C-alpha cells in the first residue's frame, strides 16, 4: 500500500546456499537450440535454453564409467523469452554468455522455376 | 514498484536485528560447546561465526537482509535445542580439506578449474 | 469415440461454468481468472492479497461448503515477474465438487498464513517454506521438516540441481560423520528425448 | 501489392505472391507432415504426406508445388486431411522392414515420429514386403538401400549441389532401386553431407555405423575448424569424450552444410594424442615427465636468453588467446620474432590494413556478384561450402565465372584463362572482350586464392588483382560500398595472426637465426634444424604431433579444438567463440594457462588469471575479437593500392597452378586428418 | 576355445588384455578372471549355410514369435551370400 | 523333471558351478573394452 | 626504449572518430612513407571509443582518447607518440 519498497537488483545467491566457488567459477549459456538436423522438425524451437559449461569427467577405475564432481553439470533450464531469460540469469547472480536465435530465411521456389526455357536451374532427373 | 517490506523501513532496523541476533549468537556459544562436548576452543567458533557474518556483507535490500535474520534465528533456535547433534556443528565447521589455494600453479598442477 | 474414449459429464461442465461466474461476479476485488478444464475441475486463479478473505469465504457462506483441505502447492515456474504458485485445493462436503485456488506469488513478496483459518495447511506452509522460500508471515512456527537442519538450499526449486552439494561418509581420523563436496561414481546420464512434430496442434501458443 | 490473403484455419494472414502452402503454414507456425521437400533443394511432388483439404475441392491438393492464389481457406486439421494421411503413412509402412533396433537413426528416424503423430495403429498387409539388394556407394557411407522409401531427395541434392549424377532411379512399379547402375563409388566433396540428407536409414556413416545411438548423446555448441569458413557446427558428445558431429545453420554461412573430411575428421583428434609433457634424455631419448621439470627447464633456459633469438612460429589450429598470451610473454621478455607456417606480403601495409587479408564481401553476398573470376585457387579443394555456394549462385541467378591457373574440375562449365600473371593482368586491363565483360558489367567480383600467394612473386600479383579491383573500383560508379575484391585463405588462425599483428611468413627466421624457438602447431616443413644453428631449443606446444614433434627438445601438451573455449575468426571478419566439449586426456592443460603458468615460474608476471581477464586483454588488442557473431565491413581500397606502389616487382610467366589439385591432397593435409584411419581407408579408396 | 596373454592370463573375445604397468592385474591377483570359456564368433562359421532356390525369403529364427522378428532378405547377388542382421546365418540361392 | 529334462544345445555345462563368494575361486568385476585414447608412441631414435 | 606498435579504435559515427577517419584519408600513406618499419593498424569494431593506444619499451601501453577532436590535433598527438 505505496510501501517501504526500494528499487535494486536481486542477488538470491545469499539465500539459495549454494557455494560462491560454484557461483563466480562457472558461466551460464543461453541459447535456442539448433534443429537436430538429421530430423526436419521445428518444434524443438520456441523455447530459450540454459545451460552451463561442460567440465571434467574422469573414467571410473573400476567399471569404466563416467564420472564427475560436476553437480551443476546436467540441468537445462527452458525459457520463452530472452529478457526474462537474461533477467533471471542476472538475479540469481551468475555470469552468463548470451547467443542469438537465427530463424529461417523465407525462400522463393517453384515448380515452374524448376522447369523453366533458357534458364539454366532444370533438375534434368525428375 | 510498490513492492511489500518484510519487518523494516530500511537498512537501519536491519542492521539492528542483526545486531541483536549476533549479541544472541555471541551468548549463545558457550552452552554449546559445553553441552555437546566438542573439539574446538570458544574464541575459534565465535571467530568462524563472526566471519560467517562477515561472508554475506554485500547486501543492501531490506528483505533479503530480514529473511537472513528470519535464518539466523531458525538456526539459533535449533541449537538452542538439542534437536541437531555433533554432525551437523562440525560440519559447520570445514575441517576436511580440501586445501585447495588460489595458486594459479597450484591451480596448474591440478587443473581444468576456470 | 464410441469405445475407449474416457465420457464427460457436461451436466457438470454447465454447472461448474455457473458457479465460477457466480464467485467472479460476487467478488470482483481479487478474481482474475475462472477456468473450467475439459474434465471438469474448477480453476480459479488468485491475485495474492486475498488469501484470507477469500478463504474465509469458501470456508463459509453456506453456498458453497468447502471444509476439506488438499495440497497447498508451490510449482516452481521461471520466465515469470512472479515464479511461484501457492494451489489451494478445496473439497465441499455436501456438494462433491474440487476446486483449485492458484494464487500467484514471487521469490519474496510474502502471502499470509492460512493456518488461522485452515489447521490443515500448518505442516503444508511449513513444508513449502523449507522446499522453496515462499516467506508466510503471521505464522506461528517455520521451521525445517523434510530436510537436514545442517542442509539448506530450498532444494525443490529448478535452480537447485538434482544432486545435491553435499554428501555424507564417515571418516575414523575425526571418529565421526564429515560432509564432503559430491562426488559422483556414475554421471546420471540424462537423456533428450523431446521429440519435434507437434503432437497436439489444439495448444499451440501463437508466436512472436 | 504483394499480399495474398489466406485463411490458414480461419486465420487471416497476408503471404507474399508466388510463394506456396507450406511456407505460408510456416509462417502461422504450423508444420505439415513432409518427406520429399527439403529447404534447401528443389520440390518434387513426390512424398505425398504434404496433403492438406482446401474448401470447395472435390481432390485434396499437395502443399509444396500448388501457388497461393486469392484468398484461401485451409483446413489443415480436417477430417479426410488427417484420413489421407492415415492412409499414406499406412502405404508407406508396407514396403520398409523391420530395423528399428538395428538401424543408425532410432531416435532420429523420421518415418517414426510421423507415423506416431499422424499415422495409424493397427496394421494391414499380411504377405508381400519386397526386399532391395544393397549397393557399396563408397567405404565412407554405408549403405541398406532396403530401408529406402524412393523419396528421391539425394537426387535432387547431387544433380544440383553436387553436379555430380551418380545416383539415378533404376526400374518401374515397386521395383525402383534407386543408386549408381555402374557400382561406381559415388566420391566427391561434400559426399558427408548425403547421410543427413537421407530422411530415413537407408545412407548412413560407416565409422560411427554401430557404435551409438541419439538418446543418449549430448548436443553441444561448436565452430568449425580446418577451414576459413566455420560451418557452425555441433558436437554430439558423450561419456566425457565424443561420439560425432553434425552441421548447423548460420544464416551467413554454411547453412545444412559440412565438409566430409570435416565431418569424419574426429578419428585423428582421437587417435594417437600427446598426454604428458616429455623432456629429452642424454641417452637421446625423448622421455615423459611431471611438470615441475620440463617448466622449470623452460623457465631456466628463457630467463637465461634474451635478443633477436626468441622466436615463435604458430601454425595450425591455436586460439587467439593463447596467441594473445605468447604475444605478451614475448614482450615481456624482450622482443620479438613471431612467424606462421603461411607467407603473406607486406608491401601496401599489409598486415594492417582490414582491407587486403580477408574476404571483403559477404559469403552469403556472392549471391548478387554478375561476374567472377578466380585467380590461382581451387575453391573445391579450398573451403568445398564456399564453391557450393558458388554453385548455388550459378544456379538460382546469373553469373560469369572464369579461372586463372589450372583447368581444375569445378563442375559448373566454368571459363578458363591460362596460367600467367601477366596474362591476367595484360588482358584484364588492357583490350580483351572478356575484360569488356568486366568494365560494362554491373557487380563483379575477383577472388584470390592463398594458393598462388605461396611464390615469391605475391607480392607483384597481389598488386596487379589490386589494379584490376582499382580499376572497376574508379569505373562504372559502383556501387560504394561494396567491392570487386576479396581473397581466401586457410586456417583461421593465420587470419588471426594476421590481426594480432605477427609477421606472416618465415622471413625473419631466415634473415635473423634465432636459438630459442615454440612451436605451436607447425605441421609442415618451414623450418628444420638445418636451416637454423645445432643448439635449437624448441618447445612445440601441441597434439598428435607425428610430423614436427620427433624434431622437438621439449613437448608441451597443448589442448585441441574441441578441447577449449577458443575465439576463431572466419575468412571475412567474424568472431566465433567455440564451447568446451571434451575435457583432454593426459595431464594437457589449457594453451593460454600454459603460458601464464611459465610466466609465473620464470621472473616475470602478467596482470590476468582467468579467460575473461584474457578476453580484456583481447579487448586491448583487437576490438571487433570480443564482439562476436558479426560481421566488420571496412574501407580505403584505393588508400591500400596506393599503398601498394611501394613494391612493384616482376610478375613471373611460370605457370601457377593450385598444389590443392586432387583428391589424396584434399584428404591428408593436416596432422588430424593425416592421423585418422577414416581418411586412409578413403584415400586409397579413391586412388586404388 | 581362448588365447592367452604373453603373462599367462586368459584373454577374453574382446581383445582388452593388459600391460605390464596395470593395476587391474592386480586386483585380478588370487581370484579368478571369470572368462565366458565358449566364445560367439566361433560357431557361426561351423553352421551350414541353408540353400533355398528361392529369391527373397523370409526369416524368424527358432519359433514363431520367439526369436528376432521376422527379416525378409535377398538372395540376388551370388558371390554375396545374403547374412540376416538378427541370425547371422547365411543363405544362398539355388539354380 | 525325467519326463523330459534336457535341451539341445551344445553349450550348457555338466558342473554347474555353484555359489562361490568366500572362496578364493570367485567373481570379479572388470571392464570388457578396449584401449580408450591410444596414447602417443615416442621413437626411439635420438637427434644427437 | 624505441617504439613498437600502434593500434586505431574507430567506429562509423563520433564527431572525433569522424576527424580521426579524415586524419586516415589525408595523413595515413604520409604516415606509411615516414615509418615503413613501425606496425601501426586500424581497427573498427561496430562501434566504439576512438582510442589510439602505442605500445613500446618492453611493453608499456599508452592511450589518448580522440573523442571530439579535429585532425590536426590527431596530428599532434601522433606527434606525441613517435
Ligand atoms: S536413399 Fe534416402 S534420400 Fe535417397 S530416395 Fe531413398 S530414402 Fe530418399
Ligand atoms: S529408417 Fe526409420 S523406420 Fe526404417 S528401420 Fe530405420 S528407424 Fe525404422
Ligand atoms: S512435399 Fe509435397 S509431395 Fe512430398
Ligand atoms: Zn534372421
Amino acid at each position: 500500500t505505496q510501501l517501504i519498497t526500494v528499487d535494486e537488483k536481486l542477488d538470491i545467491t545469499t539465500l539459495t546456499g549454494v557455494p560462491e566457488e560454484h557461483i563466480k567459477t562457472r558461466k551460464a549459456r543461453i541459447f535456442v537450440p539448433a534443429r537436430n538436423n538429421m530430423q526436419s522438425g521445428v518444434n524443438n524451437t520456441k523455447k530459450w535454453k540454459m545451460e552451463f559449461d561442460t567440465r571434467e569427467r574422469w573414467e571410473n577405475p573400476l567399471m569404466g564409467w563416467a564420472s564427475t564432481a560436476d553437480p551443476l553439470s546436467n540441468l537445462v533450464l527452458t525459457f520463452s523469452t530472452k529478457e526474462d531469460a537474461i533477467a533471471f540469469a542476472e538475479k540469481n547472480g551468475w555470469s552468463y554468455d548470451v547467443e542469438e536465435r537465427k530463424v529461417p530465411k523465407p525462400k522463393s521456389k517453384s515448380y515452374g522455376a524448376n522447369f523453366s526455357w533458357n534458364k539454366r536451374t532444370r533438375v534434368s532427373t525428375k | 514498484t510498490s513492492v511489500k517490506p518484510i519487518f523494516s523501513r530500511d537498512m537501519n532496523e536491519a542492521k539492528r536485528r542483526v545486531r541483536e541476533l549476533y549479541r544472541a549468537w555471541y551468548r549463545e556459544v558457550p552452552n554449546t560447546v559445553h553441552l555437546f562436548q566438542l573439539d574446538i576452543s570458544v574464541k575459534q567458533g565465535r571467530d568462524k561465526v563472526r566471519e560467517m557474518f562477515k561472508k554475506n556483507a554485500h547486501v543492501t535490500d531490506p528483505r533479503v537482509v530480514d529473511l537472513l535474520v528470519i535464518k539466523g534465528k531458525m538456526e539459533l533456535e535449533e541449537t538452542i535445542n538439542v534437536w541437531k547433534q555433533r554432525t551437523h556443528v562440525m560440519r559447520f565447521f570445514h575441517e576436511t580439506e580440501a586445501p585447495r589455494p588460489k595458486d594459479f600453479l597450484s591451480k596448474f598442477y591440478v587443473g581444468h578449474d576456470p | 469415440t464410441r469405445p475407449t474414449v474416457r465420457p464427460r459429464n457436461d451436466v457438470a461442465h454447465k454447472q461448474l461454468s455457473a458457479f465460477g461466474e457466480y464467485v467472479a461476479e460476487i467478488l470482483p476485488k481479487y478474481v482474475q481468472q475462472v477456468q473450467v478444464s475439459c474434465f471438469s475441475e474448477l480453476e480459479i486463479c488468485i491475485h495474492p492479497d486475498g488469501v484470507i478473505p477469500v478463504l474465509t469465504f469458501l470456508r463459509d457462506h453456506s453456498n458453497a461448503q468447502f471444509k476439506s483441505l488438499a495440497d497447498l502447492t508451490a510449482v516452481d515456474i521461471p520466465t515469470r515477474q512472479n515464479r511461484f504458485e501457492i494451489v489451494y485445493n478445496l473439497l465441499s462436503l455436501r456438494f462433491n465438487s474440487r476446486i483449485r485456488v492458484k494464487t500467484y506469488t514471487d521469490e519474496l513478496t510474502p502471502v499470509e498464513s492460512s493456518v488461522s483459518v485452515y489447521k490443515a495447511a500448518n505442516w503444508y506452509e511449513r513444508e513449502i517454506w523449507d522446499m522453496f522460500g515462499v516467506f508466510f508471515a503471521n505464522h506461528p512456527d517455520l521451521r525445517r521438516i523434510l530436510t537436514d537442519y545442517g542442509f539448506e538450499g530450498h532444494p525443490f526449486r529448478k535452480d537447485f540441481p538434482l544432486s545435491g552439494y553435499v554428501e555424507l561418509r564417515y571418516d575414523d581420523e575425526v571418529k565421526r560423520v564429515v560432509a564432503e563436496p559430491v562426488e559422483l561414481a556414475q554421471e546420471f546420464r540424462k537423456f533428450d528425448l523431446n521429440s519435434p512434430w507437434e503432437a497436439f496442434p489444439a495448444y499451440r501458443q501463437p508466436p512472436e | 501489392s504483394n499480399l495474398i490473403e489466406v485463411f490458414v484455419d480461419g486465420q487471416s494472414v497476408m503471404v507474399e505472391p508466388g510463394t506456396t502452402v507450406l511456407q505460408a503454414c510456416e509462417k502461422v507456425g504450423m508444420q505439415i507432415p513432409r518427406f520429399c521437400y527439403h529447404e534447401r533443394l528443389s520440390v518434387a511432388g513426390n512424398c505425398r504426406m504434404c496433403l492438406v483439404e482446401i474448401e470447395k475441392a472435390p481432390k485434396v491438393v499437395a502443399a509444396c508445388a500448388m501457388p497461393v492464389m486469392k484468398g484461401w481457406n485451409i483446413l489443415t486439421n480436417s477430417e479426410k486431411t488427417k484420413k489421407a494421411r492415415e492412409g499414406v503413412m499406412e502405404f508407406l509402412l508396407a514396403n520398409h522392414p523391420l530395423d528399428c533396433p538395428i538401424c543408425d537413426q532410432g531416435g532420429e528416424c523420421d518415418l517414426q515420429d510421423q507415423s506416431m503423430m499422424f499415422g495409424s495403429d493397427r496394421s494391414r498387409f499380411l504377405e508381400g514386403k519386397r526386399a532391395v539388394e544393397d549397393k557399396n556407394i563408397g567405404p565412407l557411407v554405408k549403405t541398406i538401400m532396403t530401408r529406402c522409401i524412393q523419396c528421391t531427395r539425394c537426387i535432387r541434392f547431387a544433380s544440383e549441389i553436387a553436379g555430380v549424377d551418380d545416383l539415378g532411379t533404376t526400374g518401374r512399379g515397386n521395383d525402383m532401386q534407386v543408386g549408381t547402375y555402374i557400382e561406381k563409388m559415388f566420391m566427391s566433396e561434400l559426399s558427408g553431407n548425403i547421410i543427413d540428407i537421407c530422411p530415413v536409414g537407408a545412407l548412413t556413416s560407416k565409422p560411427y555405423a554401430f557404435t551409438a545411438r541419439p538418446w543418449e548423446t549430448r548436443k553441444t555448441e561448436s565452430i568449425d575448424v580446418m577451414d576459413a569458413v566455420g560451418s557452425n557446427i555441433v558436437v554430439s558428445t558423450r561419456t566425457g569424450e565424443v561420439m560425432r558431429i553434425l552441421p548447423r545453420m548460420h544464416e551467413d554461412i554454411n547453412e545444412e552444410w559440412i565438409s566430409d573430411k570435416t565431418r569424419f575428421a574426429y578419428d585423428g583428434l582421437k587417435r594417437q594424442r600427446l598426454t604428458e609433457p616429455m623432456v629429452r634424455n642424454e641417452k637421446g631419448l625423448l622421455t615423459h615427465t611431471t611438470w615441475e621439470d620440463a617448466l622449470s627447464r623452460v623457465a631456466g633456459m628463457l630467463q637465461s636468453c634474451q635478443g633477436n633469438d626468441v622466436a615463435a612460429i604458430a601454425g595450425g589450429l591455436v586460439d587467439a588467446e593463447a596467441l594473445i598470451a605468447l604475444k605478451d610473454l614475448l614482450n615481456r621478455v624482450d622482443s620479438d620474432t613471431l612467424c606462421t607456417e603461411e607467407v603473406f606480403p607486406t608491401a601496401g601495409a599489409g598486415t594492417d590494413l582490414r582491407s587486403n587479408y580477408l574476404l571483403n564481401t559477404t559469403i552469403a553476398g556472392v549471391e548478387e556478384a554478375d561476374v567472377v573470376l578466380l585467380v590461382g585457387t581451387n575453391p573445391r579443394f579450398e573451403a568445398p561450402l564456399f564453391n557450393a555456394r558458388i554453385r548455388k549462385s550459378w544456379l538460382h541467378n546469373d553469373l560469369k565465372v572464369a579461372l586463372i591457373g589450372s583447368p581444375v574440375d569445378l563442375t559448373y562449365r566454368y571459363d578458363h584463362l591460362g596460367d600467367s600473371p601477366k596474362i591476367l593482368q595484360d588482358i584484364a586491363s588492357g583490350s580483351h572482350p572478356f575484360s569488356q565483360v568486366l568494365q560494362e558489367a554491373k557487380k563483379p567480383m575477383v577472388v584470390l586464392g592463398s594458393s598462388a600467394l605461396q611464390r615469391n612473386d605475391g607480392a607483384a600479383i597481389l598488386a596487379a588483382v589490386s589494379n584490376i579491383a582499382q580499376k572497376i573500383r574508379t569505373s562504372s560508379g559502383v556501387t560504394g560500398d561494396w567491392k570487386v575484391m576479396n581473397i581466401l585463405h586457410r586456417i583461421a588462425s593465420q587470419v588471426a595472426a594476421l590481426d594480432l599483428g605477427y609477421k606472416p611468413g618465415v622471413e625473419a627466421i631466415r634473415k635473423n637465426p634465432p636459438k630459442m624457438l615454440f612451436l605451436l602447431g607447425a605441421d609442415g616443413g618451414c623450418v628444420t634444424r638445418q636451416d637454423l644453428p645445432k643448439d635449437c631449443f624448441i618447445v612445440y606446444q601441441g597434439h598428435h604431433g607425428d610430423v614436427g614433434a620427433p624434431i622437438a627438445d621439449v613437448i608441451l601438451p597443448g589442448a585441441a579444438y574441441t578441447e577449449k573455449s577458443a575465439t576463431y575468426v572466419n575468412t571475412e571478419g567474424r568472431a566465433q567463440q567455440t564451447k568446451v566439449a571434451v575435457m583432454p586426456p593426459g595431464l594437457a592443460r589449457e594453451d593460454w594457462k600454459i603460458i601464464r603458468a611459465l610466466s609465473e615460474i620464470a621472473g616475470m608476471t602478467l596482470p590476468y588469471d582467468t579467460l575473461d581477464q584474457v578476453r580484456n586483454r583481447l579487448e586491448e588488442v583487437s576490438p571487433n575479437l570480443v564482439r562476436y557473431d558479426d560481421v566488420e565491413g571496412a574501407n580505403y581500397f584505393q588508400q591500400a593500392s596506393e599503398l601498394s606502389k611501394l613494391v612493384n616487382q616482376q610478375l613471373l610467366a611460370d605457370p601457377l597452378v593450385p598444389p590443392q589439385l586432387t583428391i589424396k591432397d584434399f584428404y591428408m593435409t593436416d596432422s588430424i586428418s593425416r592421423a585418422s584411419q577414416t581418411m586412409a581407408k578413403c584415400v586409397k579408396a579413391v586412388t586404388e | 576355445g581362448v588365447r592367452t596373454s604373453p603373462t599367462g592370463e586368459k584373454v577374453t573375445h574382446t581383445g582388452q588384455v593388459y600391460d605390464d604397468e596395470d593395476y587391474r592385474r592386480v586386483r585380478f591377483v588370487g581370484r579368478q578372471k571369470e572368462v565366458n570359456e565358449n566364445f560367439a564368433i566361433d560357431l557361426i562359421a561351423e553352421q551350414p549355410v541353408s540353400q533355398v532356390g528361392s529369391r527373397v525369403i523370409s526369416c524368424d529364427g527358432g519359433g514363431g514369435a520367439l526369436g528376432h522378428p521376422r527379416v525378409y532378405i535377398n538372395l540376388d547377388k551370388e558371390t554375396k551370400t545374403g547374412t540376416c542382421g538378427y541370425c547371422g546365418l547365411q543363405f544362398r540361392q539355388q539354380h | 523333471p525325467t519326463v523330459k529334462p534336457p535341451t539341445a544345445r551344445k553349450f550348457i555345462w555338466t558342473n554347474h558351478k555353484f555359489n562361490l563368494s568366500g572362496t578364493p575361486q570367485q567373481y570379479v568385476p572388470y571392464s570388457t573394452t578396449r584401449k580408450k585414447i591410444q596414447e602417443w608412441v615416442p621413437p626411439s631414435t635420438p637427434y644427437k | 626504449l624505441g617504439l613498437r606498435e600502434i593500434r586505431i579504435h574507430l567506429c562509423q559515427r563520433s564527431p572525433g572518430s569522424q576527424g580521426v577517419r579524415d586524419f586516415i584519408e589525408k595523413r595515413y600513406v604520409e604516415l606509411k612513407k615516414a615509418n615503413p618499419d613501425l606496425p601501426i593498424l586500424i581497427r573498427e569494431c561496430s562501434d566504439v571509443q576512438p582510442k589510439l593506444w602505442a605500445r613500446y619499451a618492453f611493453g608499456q601501453e599508452k592511450n589518448v582518447s580522440l573523442n571530439n577532436f579535429s585532425a590536426d590535433q590527431v596530428t599532434r598527438a601522433l606527434e606525441n607518440v613517435l
